[PDB]
This record gives C-alpha cells, sequence and structure tokens, in this order.
RNA sequence: UUCAACCAUCAAGCCCUGGGCUUGUGUUGGGGACCCGCGGCUGCUCGCGGGCCCUGAAAAGCAGUGGCGGGCGUGCCAGCCG
C-alpha cells in the first residue's frame, strides 16, 4: 500500500522501485 | 404443347443397373444415432453461487 | 507474411535511400514469452497481466501473482493456455501481457484494467489465502451423513 | 438464456431502424430488379415485415422479380437492410425460369414442365408458352403483375453447405446495403 | 415453491457467469472390456 | 416471502425498462421496477430500482451482476436493505415515462391566438417591464427612448 | 488431412491461414472441375480413341441432360456451367464438321446420330424445362458419372479439335455468354450435296420454336443466316421480323 | 434601427466594462465578448439546427495570433495536412493546430473525456461539409450544448461508386481551400434553436465602438433578411451585452403581435 | 446462444456561367456560481432558450403534462399526435 484519467489508470503501479538485471542501452 | 413423359435421369439410373456398373440400392433418409448418454460438465456441477 | 511484406517495403526504402522507420511505425502487440512478461513485470512496463490457470509443471507461475501484487501489475488468471496461444499464434502460452495499446483503444484497456480489477481481485482478495481441496468422496460423504445422522438420533 | 449485451444490442438495432424508417417516411420522394431476402436483424419492425410478407420475402435465399416504380422503390428502400436487389441479366432470368421455374395454380406450386401450364394460366394474356413469360418478365410488359404473381418465389441453394468447415456460414453476408446492379447476377450463377 | 425459485436463480446465474453448455455427451458401453481403436494402416 | 430491492446503476444506453424486466425476469418474477428518468428530456440518468417478490432471487441477481461488464459500463447492482428504502420510491413505476415537448407546447401557446383583455394585460405588463429596464437603465448611464405602444 | 487443416486454421482464428489452405482445396463450387483429376483413369479406361468415341453416347446423354439442372452440393453451378461448355464445344465441332446425320423428336427428347470417324453416336437431349429430380435415383453416384464423362469429354474435344486443326479450348465471350449467345459465345479460329441443303436460306425463329436445337440442325446442315426473337438471346443474323432478307420463318402459334 | 443609438450603445457598453474592470486590468478587459441578443415573436426554427450560418463581417473576428484552429476533413487526413504544411499562408499555418479526419476523429474521441480534451485544447473548429452532418454523434453534447464551438461548415469538396481516398481527395483548390478557411474563420455565426432568443457574438472589449456598430449594424441586416422567417414583423427586441453586464436596448418593436390573423374578438 | 461496421466521405434544387445560396434533424447524465431574453404565476417563483466553469461513459425516492386508436374507467402500449 506505501493527460487523461485512462493515462492515469494504464500508468498507476505501486511505489516499490523496479528491478532491473542490468543497465539497458537507451 | 408437347408434354414431355418419364424422367431422362431415371432413365439413365435404370440404364446403369441394368447394364451392371452399379446395384439397386435404396435411400436412407435416416441414420442410427450413437448411443450415448448426457451428463452434466464438472465445472457447472460444482458453480456455487 | 505481414512480416515478408513489411521486409519487401523497408528493403525497397533502404534501395531508394530512406531508413526503415521511415516506411514501417511502431508496433503494438501483445506481449508474450514467460522470461520476457516478467522481465516487463519487474521493470513495471506491463499494464495488464493474464496468466494461464493450467500451467504444468504450476512452478513456472506460481510465483507471478505474488510478483504482481507487489510490482502493483493488475492480474488476472484465464482459463486456456491454448487460449493465449491462439492469441501468440502458437499452439499455448503460458502467460501474455499487455504494455501499451493504440489512442483509440487506450480507453478501452483503461475500461479493462478497472473492470478487472474491480471485479476480480477485490473478489480473489480473501480467498486466495485459503487452503484448497480436502474434498470427500462420494460413498465417504453418504457415510458420514448416515454417521452423523446416527449420531443425532442416538 | 438470453443475455443483458443481446438485449441491448437489439435495442440499439430497433432504435437505428425507427430512426431510418422516419427519415425515410419524411423524404419521401421501368426496370426489372431481382430481389433476394438475405438474413438481417431478428426483429423487423411492422412496415418492413408488412413489405416482405407482401413481396412473399418471408424465407431466406427466395427470390422475386420486381418492376421498378415510385411504390416499388419507396418499398425496397424501406425493407433494403434484409435483402439484396440488383439488375438481372437474360441469362439469368432464362435460368432461373427454366432451372426453378414453379407456377401458382390453386395455391399449390407445381414445376413449369410444359407449356400447357402457361398456356392454361396466362393464356388470356396472350402469354402461351415459357418463353413468352421470359418475354414478359424480362421486357417488363403490360402482363408483367400477373406473369410474377404466376411465378412462385424462386428458392435458392447455399453454396457454402458443399464444404464441411463452412457449412453453416450464409453465403450473402450482411452491411452492403444500396444496388448492386449488374453484380446481383454472380450471385445468381453461384446460389442457381 | 421456494426451491423452484432458488433453482431457477441458481440456473439463471450460472448461464450468466458460465454459459449455456452445461452438459456433455459420453458413450454407452454395453461391455467392460476397453479395445484399441482400429487406425489407418 | 419479504420483497426485495435491488438498485442498479452504471446502465449503458438501451438498458432500459423492458430490457430490464426480460433480462432479470430469467433471474426472477418481477413485480416491480422504475428507471430514473428526467422529467424535461425523457432521457434515462445511468439507474433504476427493481423490486423482486423473493428477497433471495434479489440478493443472488445482484451478486451475479454486480460488476458486470456491459458496453463500457461496469454495472452496479446493489441490494437496499428494507430499514432505508423509501416508501415512495416506486411511484410512476410499471409504466411508460412519456417524453413532453415543452419546446413545442410553449411555441404552439404563442402562436395561439388569444384575446383583447389579455393582451391589454400582456402589454402593459410590457410597458411596467420597460419601466423597470429604463430605471435600471438610469444608473446604466445610457438613456433609450421608447416607442408609444399601440393599442387595438 | 487438409480438410483437418483448415478446420484448425478457422478454430483458431487465422482467417488468412485458412484461404490460403482452402485454396489448395481446389473445390468443384470454385473450380467448375471435379475436386480430383481422372486422367490417368481416362487412359487406363479407355485405350482407344475408338472405344472413347463408343462410349460417347452414355457421355453425352449424361452430359446433356446435366448441363440444364439446378446447382446442387454433388454438382455445383460452375460445374453444371462446364458440362454446358463442354456440350457447346461438341456441338460447334459437329457444325464445323458437319458429322450430324439424323434427328428425332420423341416424346421422351430429340435424339441426334451424327458420324464421327465412321462410329455412329446417338445420344438423347432432354427438351429446356424444368426437369425434376426424384428420389427413386442416387443423385451423388450419378454426380460422380458426371464427373468422370466430362473429364472424359474434355479430352475428346481436344482431340476433334487437333484432328480438324483448330485452337483449343476455342474463344469464349463472357459478355455475350451473359446477354444469352449460348452457341454464339464461342469463335472458332484456326491453328497456328446434304451439307448444303440450307445454305442458300435464310431463317427467322420465333420465340415459341426450340431455339437451341433448331440454331444446331440448321447450322450443321448448312444455315449461314439465323435470326431469331430478341428474348432467345444475342447473337442473331437479324432481330426484326421485317427484314426483307428473311427466306423462311419457324413458327408454332394458331 | 438608428446608427446613433446603436454607437452610443457601444460607447456606454465599453466604458461600463472598463469601469468595472477597474475595480491584470487589461487581460480582464481583452477576451470579453460583446453578444448581439435578438428577441423574436415567434420561434425562429421549428427545430435544433446544429449548423452554425455564418455571416460576413468588415472586421473579422479571431484575428488574434494565439487562437487554435481545428480543422476536420473528409478522409485521408494526409493530404489536407500536407496542403497545411506546405501551400498554407504563414499566418494560416500557425493558426491551424490540427487537423484530423473524420475516421480518426471517430476512432480517437468517442470517449466523453477525450472529447472534453479536444474541446479544451483548440478554440474554433472548422469542418467538411461532407462530413458535417455525422459530427453530432461523433462529438456529442461536449460540442452541441454550448454554442460556442460548434463546427462552423467549410466547402472543401470539388464541385463538380465509392471514393477510395488514396487515390483520390476530391478537393478543390488549395487557395480556394484558404480564402474559405480565412472566410469561416473570420464570418460571425448565428445558431438556430426552436426558441424566442438568439446570441451572436460581434466583438470584444478592446475594439472600437465605430467597428461594433458597424458590425452589429450588418449582421442585424443579413440575420433578419436571411435567417429571420417573415422579415421584420417577426423581430421584437434587439440588446447588446456582456458577459456580466446588463441588456442594452436598441430596437423595440410598436406591434407586439406577429400579424393581423392573431387579431380574434 | 457473435457487445464489429453500416447517415450524405455527397446528392437534389435555384442564379444561368458566377461559383455561390437552400434542403437533406443527426446531442450521455449530473453538479456549481451567475448575467440575461421571452411566457405564465397578483407576485415570489415555475417553464422555454442562451452566457461561464467541473467531470473516468461519473450516478442512491421526489415522476411531470391533454388526447387518437389498440389491450383489459385504467402507475397498459417493443404505436403515435397535441
Amino acid at each position: 500500500k506505501g493527460g487523461l484519467k485512462a493515462d492515469e489508470i494504464i500508468a498507476q503501479r505501486s511505489a516499490l522501485p523496479a528491478v532491473s538485471v542490468r543497465k539497458r542501452a537507451g | 404443347r408437347l408434354k414431355p413423359e418419364g424422367n431422362l435421369l431415371k432413365d439413365r439410373y435404370r440404364s446403369m443397373i441394368v447394364r451392371g456398373k452399379l446395384e439397386a440400392r435404396r435411400k436412407i433418409p435416416f441414420r442410427k444415432q450413437a448411443k450415448t448418454k448426457l451428463t452434466e460438465k464438472w465445472t457447472f456441477k460444482d458453480f456455487r453461487i | 507474411q505481414e512480416k515478408k511484406e513489411r521486409l519487401l517495403r523497408e528493403a525497397t526504402a533502404i534501395k531508394e535511400g530512406k531508413k526503415k522507420e521511415d516506411v514501417s511505425k511502431k508496433p503494438y502487440t501483445v506481449k508474450y514469452g514467460l522470461n520476457h512478461v516478467v522481465g516487463l513485470i519487474e521493470n513495471k512496463k506491463a499494464s495488464l497481466v493474464l496468466i494461464a490457470n493450467d500451467v504444468d509443471p504450476i512452478e513456472l507461475v506460481v510465483f507471478l501473482p505474488a510478483l504482481c501484487r507487489k510490482m502493483g501489475i493488475p492480474y488476472a488468471i484465464i482459463k486456456g493456455k491454448a487460449r493465449l496461444g491462439t492469441l501468440v499464434h502458437k499452439k499455448t502460452a503460458a502467460v501474455v501481457a499487455i504494455t501499451e495499446v493504440r489512442s483509440e483503444d487506450k480507453n478501452e484497456l483503461a475500461k479493462l484494467i478497472s473492470a478487472v480489477k474491480e471485479g476480480y481481485l477485490e473478489k480473489v482478495e480473501d480467498t486466495r489465502k485459503r487452503w484448497g481441496g480436502g474434498i470427500m468422496g462420494f460413498k465417504a460423504q453418504k457415510r458420514e451423513e448416515k454417521r452423523k445422522k446416527s449420531l443425532e438420533t442416538a | 438464456f438470453k443475455r443483458a449485451e443481446k438485449y441491448v444490442k437489439e435495442y440499439r438495432e430497433q432504435e437505428r431502424e425507427k430512426i431510418r424508417l422516419a427519415r425515410i417516411a419524411k423524404q419521401q420522394g421501368a426496370k426489372l430488379v431481382f430481389v433476394i431476402r438475405i438474413k438481417g436483424i431478428n426483429k423487423i419492425p411492422p412496415k418492413p415485415r408488412k413489405i416482405l410478407q407482401l413481396l412473399r420475402l418471408r424465407q431466406i435465399n427466395n427470390g422475386v422479380f420486381v418492376k421498378v416504380t415510385k411504390a416499388t422503390a419507396e418499398m425496397i428502400k424501406i425493407v433494403e437492410p434484409w435483402v439484396a436487389y440488383g439488375y438481372p441479366n437474360l441469362k439469368s432470368v432464362r435460368e432461373l425460369i427454366y432451372k426453378r421455374g414453379y407456377g401458382k395454380v390453386n395455391g399449390q406450386r407445381i414445376p413449369l414442365t410444359d407449356n400447357a401450364i402457361i398456356e392454361e394460366n396466362l393464356g388470356k394474356y396472350g402469354i402461351i408458352c415459357i418463353e413468352d413469360l421470359i418475354h414478359e418478365i424480362f421486357t417488363v410488359g403490360p402482363n408483367f403483375k400477373q406473369a410474377a404473381n404466376f411465378l412462385w418465389p424462386f428458392k435458392l441453394s447455399n453454396p457454402n453447405g458443399g464444404f464441411r468447415p463452412r457449412k453453416f456460414k450464409h453465403f450473402i453476408e450482411g452491411g452492403d446495403l444500396g444496388n448492386r446492379e449488374e453484380h446481383i447476377n454472380a450471385l445468381i450463377r453461384a446460389m442457381n | 415453491s421456494k426451491a423452484a425459485k432458488g433453482a431457477q436463480a441458481k440456473k439463471a446465474a450460472q448461464a450468466a457467469l458460465k454459459g449455456v453448455h452445461s452438459h456433455k455427451k459420453t458413450k454407452v458401453r454395453k461391455s467392460t472390456t476397453f479395445h484399441r481403436p482400429k487406425t489407418l494402416v | 416471502s419479504q420483497p426485495g430491492v435491488m438498485y442498479i446503476a452504471r446502465l449503458p444506453h438501451g438498458f432500459y425498462e423492458h430490457e430490464l424486466r426480460g433480462y432479470f425476469s430469467q433471474f426472477g418474477e418481477i413485480t416491480r421496477l422504475r428507471v430514473v428518468r428526467n422529467k424535461k428530456t425523457g432521457a434515462s440518468r445511468h439507474r433504476a430500482f427493481i423490486e423482486f417478490a423473493d428477497a433471495e432471487v434479489a440478493d443472488i441477481a445482484a451478486r451475479t451482476m454486480d460488476k458486470y461488464l456491459l458496453f463500457g459500463h461496469i454495472l452496479t447492482c446493489k441490494i437496499v436493505p428494507p430499514a432505508q428504502v423509501h416508501p415512495d420510491l416506486f411511484k410512476g413505476a410499471n409504466r411508460r415515462f412519456k417524453v413532453v415537448p415543452w419546446n413545442k407546447m410553449a411555441g404552439r401557446q404563442l402562436e395561439r391566438p388569444l384575446s383583447e383583455s389579455q393582451w391589454q394585460v400582456k402589454v402593459a405588463k410590457e410597458e411596467q417591464r420597460r419601466a423597470a429596464r429604463a430605471e435600471k437603465l438610469k444608473e446604466m448611464g445610457y438613456e433609450f427612448e421608447a416607442p408609444a405602444l399601440k393599442v387595438p | 488431412a487438409l480438410e483437418k487443416k483448415i478446420s484448425r486454421a478457422l478454430g483458431r482464428g487465422d482467417v488468412s491461414n485458412a484461404a490460403r489452405l482452402e485454396r489448395n482445396a481446389n473445390l468443384p463450387e470454385k473450380t467448375g472441375k471435379p475436386r480430383y483429376t481422372l486422367n490417368h483413369i481416362i487412359r487406363e479406361r479407355y485405350p482407344t480413341f475408338q472405344d472413347a468415341l463408343r462410349d460417347l453416347d452414355d457421355c453425352l446423354s449424361m452430359l446433356f441432360l446435366f448441363a440444364n439442372l439446378p446447382s446442387t452440393t454433388a454438382v455445383p453451378a460452375k460445374m453444371i456451367a462446364r458440362c454446358e461448355r463442354l456440350c457447346h464445344e461438341f456441338q460447334h465441332y459437329l457444325i464445323v464438321t458437319h458429322s450430324l446425320r439424323k434427328s428425332f423428336l420423341s416424346i421422351k427428347g430429340i435424339y441426334y446420330q451424327a458420324n464421327i470417324q465412321g462410329e455412329d453416336i446417338l445420344w438423347l437431349v432432354p427438351y429446356k424445362f424444368n426437369q425434376r429430380i426424384v428420389g427413386d435415383v442416387d443423385f451423388r453416384i450419378m454426380g460422380t458419372f458426371v464427373e468422370f464423362y466430362m473429364t472424359l469429354l474434355g479430352f475428346v474435344n481436344y482431340r476433334l479439335y487437333t484432328s480438324i486443326g483448330l485452337k483449343y479450348p476455342p474463344k469464349f465471350d463472357q459478355v455475350k455468354d451473359d446477354q444469352g449467345a449460348e452457341l454464339a459465345a464461342f469463335s472458332l479460329e484456326g491453328l497456328n450435296d446434304p451439307s448444303q441443303l440450307f445454305a442458300n436460306f435464310t431463317f427467322f425463329l420465333s420465340r415459341e420454336t426450340p431455339r437451341q436445337p433448331l440454331e444446331f440442325i440448321l447450322r450443321a446442315f448448312g444455315c449461314k443466316r439465323i435470326g431469331w426473337d430478341a428474348v432467345l438471346g444475342e447473337g442473331a443474323f437479324t432481330t426484326d421480323e421485317s427484314d426483307p432478307r428473311i427466306t423462311h420463318q419457324i413458327i408454332d402459334r394458331p | 434601427v438608428d446608427p446613433d443609438q446603436t454607437l452610443k450603445a457601444c460607447k456606454a457598453l465599453l466604458a461600463h466594462i472598463k469601469k468595472a474592470a477597474a475595480a491584470d486590468e487589461e487581460s480582464t478587459v481583452a477576451e470579453t465578448p460583446i453578444w448581439l441578443t435578438l428577441t423574436t415573436k415567434k420561434h425562429i426554427h421549428d427545430s435544433h439546427r446544429l449548423q452554425p450560418g455564418k455571416i460576413i463581417l468588415p472586421h473579422p473576428l479571431n484575428t488574434s495570433e494565439e487562437i487554435s484552429v481545428c480543422l476536420i476533413t473528409a478522409d485521408p487526413q494526409r493530404f489536407y495536412k500536407n496542403a497545411v504544411a506546405d501551400e498554407f499562408p504563414e499566418d494560416l499555418r500557425a493558426k491551424i493546430g490540427r487537423v484530423i479526419d473524420i475516421s480518426h476523429l471517430k476512432a480517437k474521441f468517442k470517449a466523453y473525456e477525450a472529447q472534453r480534451k479536444l474541446f479544451s485544447e483548440h478554440d474554433v473548429f472548422l469542418a467538411d461539409t461532407r462530413i458535417i452532418n455525422r459530427l453530432p454523434k461523433a462529438l456529442g453534447k461536449t460540442f452541441y450544448k454550448t454554442t460556442t464551438k460548434r463546427p462552423i461548415p467549410v466547402v472543401l469538396m470539388a464541385q463538380r461508386e465509392k471514393r477510395d481516398p488514396l487515390e483520390n481527395a476530391n478537393a478543390r483548390p488549395i487557395p480556394e481551400i484558404v480564402a474559405e478557411i480565412r472566410k469561416a474563420i473570420g464570418a460571425a455565426l448565428v445558431h438556430l434553436s426552436p426558441s424566442t432568443n438568439t446570441a451572436i457574438k460581434v466583438g470584444y472589449a478592446n475594439w472600437e465602438p465605430e467597428k461594433l456598430a458597424a458590425n452589429i449594424e450588418t449582421v442585424i441586416r443579413e440575420l433578419v433578411e436571411r435567417f429571420v422567417p417573415q422579415k421584420w414583423q417577426n423581430v421584437r427586441n434587439f440588446y447588446v451585452k456582456g458577459p456580466e453586464t446588463a441588456a442594452l436596448p436598441i430596437y423595440q418593436t410598436d406591434e407586439l403581435w406577429l400579424d393581423e390573423s392573431k387579431v380574434v374578438p
């Protein structure tokens, strides 16, 4: 637990940081 | 005012049977169905609301 | 056939002297492949995840609802890996994902995401923590009913 | 069990058909056409169903000949979503009358196996043979109404029935409304 | 009856949530012996 | 036994009285039904109340059709308890809500010929409307003359 | 196996793949030809063209009968059109070679007797009316016979046209056929006495007269100027009945 | 309708607007429309007409550089976009902020929030007459509840089967398109509704009273001549007002009846 | 047990050679301030129509007016008009 409304709903995630295997190009 | 008589398709079929290229058979309007039993699916049995 | 046609158009464009991006547009496709989908979920690029209910072995997808819950991704369990394979032009698919769609379908994607949330995840919020199985056989249930009736009568 | 999406779709179809019929009635405003009854929406409004019953197009794959007047053009415009209509040529008319030609005597359907039937039923109008019938239908003579009322509606076949993977598929897909002009003849060739 | 009304409601809910293909054909077997099917050779 | 009242909302366009009755008659017998509509237009306000004869039938139908995605609308189906169901909830239920052209009534009412006594009342209330607008224009800094309105 | 693949593609929703696989099926409803090719079977069954000419009686009777039938699943409409095409090509060969000898009008139909390479060929053609398909016949095995006989008649027509030095298949006009040319839609082109009995006459056929047998007989026995009523179709020498060049008129009205 | 009374009405209204805005002041004075109000004895139209009528002005409106213009054309949008980028003058190229055809409009702006975003993103909407009958369903009540930003009809079809948009556009010449676009942008708009009232935007507060008087005179002349049924014996009242000011009368009628056929004892 | 598209992507008519004019009726529901025009209401106010904002295709009684026919005087019309 811790533009458009369609954009907000599609892009809404949680506050946990992303996990990356490696640094990706670009 | 000519009245054409007979059936030429029947004549050709009779000619085939008489000359012996094929034997005379009768039409089967209904064939026997496979003997089966109706039962309800497991998901529809286990559906609960 | 579509890929061969696109490659022919791009080869024509290169031969006449423009980049392939001048003739080809940015694609929008269903993302699939288990490792690819898990990577997208970890990078938080997936907007919606659909996981097949009959993956054997189950260990390939048993962590996926917990991963989606941690990453904040909406997920739904759906019947048919063959049904997902019909989407991805394969025999079977273990999991599919949407990261982004076109502007004429972004509203439909948002409506589907909200519908999946309110009508699936809120309903399975409590039942996902319960133990399954434990169902008795027919004759065992009849014997249990008979002995409970005998105990109640006596 | 009938689903709510089917209910909403039927309501929207009925409202759209009501709007279209009202627009036709507000706007208001001699060739030969062949009309084939195809599959449309399930619920038909009373005026289109009355026109279909008058034109004897109640069953699917039924074909009739219509003389184009102002009135018949209005009825055709009314029942456009359920029919496919066009201009039949001489080969189409001749093949339809010779191969699938049935006449109506006393309410019964009798195939046109001989010219004496045509002479007995339409001989008072000068039509004494099946070729006289074809001439009247194709040229749209003074006795076109009598000839078309003598002719039974044509029961056309489904070419998709001969192939098992496409056995349930209807031959004519709805959506291409309006006059097909000379392109009804391909459908006549395939279905006759 | 109340049981009939409840059964009608359950049937309607089942049709709404799952569909109408609730039943399946199974073969009637007069014998308890299973044989290998005859295939193309 | 106990009546069951279900409130349904997020109605898509076309999911109206007859459609609702036909769809939920599959679930159970409906005694009353009313879609909330605007009296100035006749358009639906995307909500309705259905009163089934059986409370458990209503409850099953509400749990079945709650959060149902229909034509882009996620339906909201809830069971109202008998405590706060309004006694005057189903007035005008089970009958057609007629659409009335109030604008056409007003236009043809002003187009209707009418009599000289109410013409004098008409024109008179028009001059004190003129006088009210004139005394509003006094502090406006504006002066408008008015022609002498003739009477028949 | 191909039908199973088409069913799999349709079940998976690959409509383009299903259409591409259905193109390999060679369906009679699309091609007008039999589903399977019987070219080797023709050579196996008829060792000699004389044997083919001797079986042309049954072949021609079957094909002239089936050229006037409604479309069915066993014999589709394009297949019926191909039967009519082959019959018209054979009639054009008989006309150009003057091989027609005798004709008869029985109560059953029109009998024709020709002489091709010393073989007497007699066959029966129904009157142009509605032919009744009754349940006492096996229509599907009749359709198999029709497929075999059209495969035979194509090769027979090719050999006859090549023997008389003409291009096979003849040029065919779709527009004229749509207007109703029938026999008149064929243009016979070069490759790379009872015959002149109606040579000097001009005939006009009224619409109540049998146009196809009358045209076939007159053109086979030497008439080069046959006009008819306008509704009988395109290809008449003249259309108006008031043409002074007309010598004979065929009528059947009281 | 005497023009001196109209001129002193514009003078009084502008003085009122400035003294009200004094109590940024010039920004508040700017973007303040002037509305001419027509009151008629009967309904001007028997039904709602959703296509505005154009009245040509000696002093055209929307001449500011910040006005964004959205142009809706028939398919394809690529030809019209190329005409925008290549063969239009610079002022119209800067003014036109978006070109979108009817198919893309129906694809992308079916949602009400998308319609409201498109409504907010532009000020003047122009629409080809070939597709303007389909725009009420495509844009909804978002564009047609308020008559301010209704699509103005423009003629782009070249004056004389199914047309394929890729092979042909069926368009009139580009200078004619330029002239039509400029004329429709500058033209005042009249909206026909089943009402006794009609409001027309004739100018802004920063304009000159002579310009307002001339614009009011020409729109009164053309609108009574063309759009008012039964000419001058249907016109009841004329007013000039602002968004918050009162209504200053211009011409008030003497006969309050429609004609003598309403007279019955 | 199919939630797709499907109006006019221009036609018809006027001036009679200028490229212009007319018709082709097609809008989700709510909420907040507030300037007005016109009907009633003794009047407040209630109606019709505009002006300014807000909104996921959002929603929790307040339903209101005279009739032709049809169904059995009518909280009935998948029929209409006033």
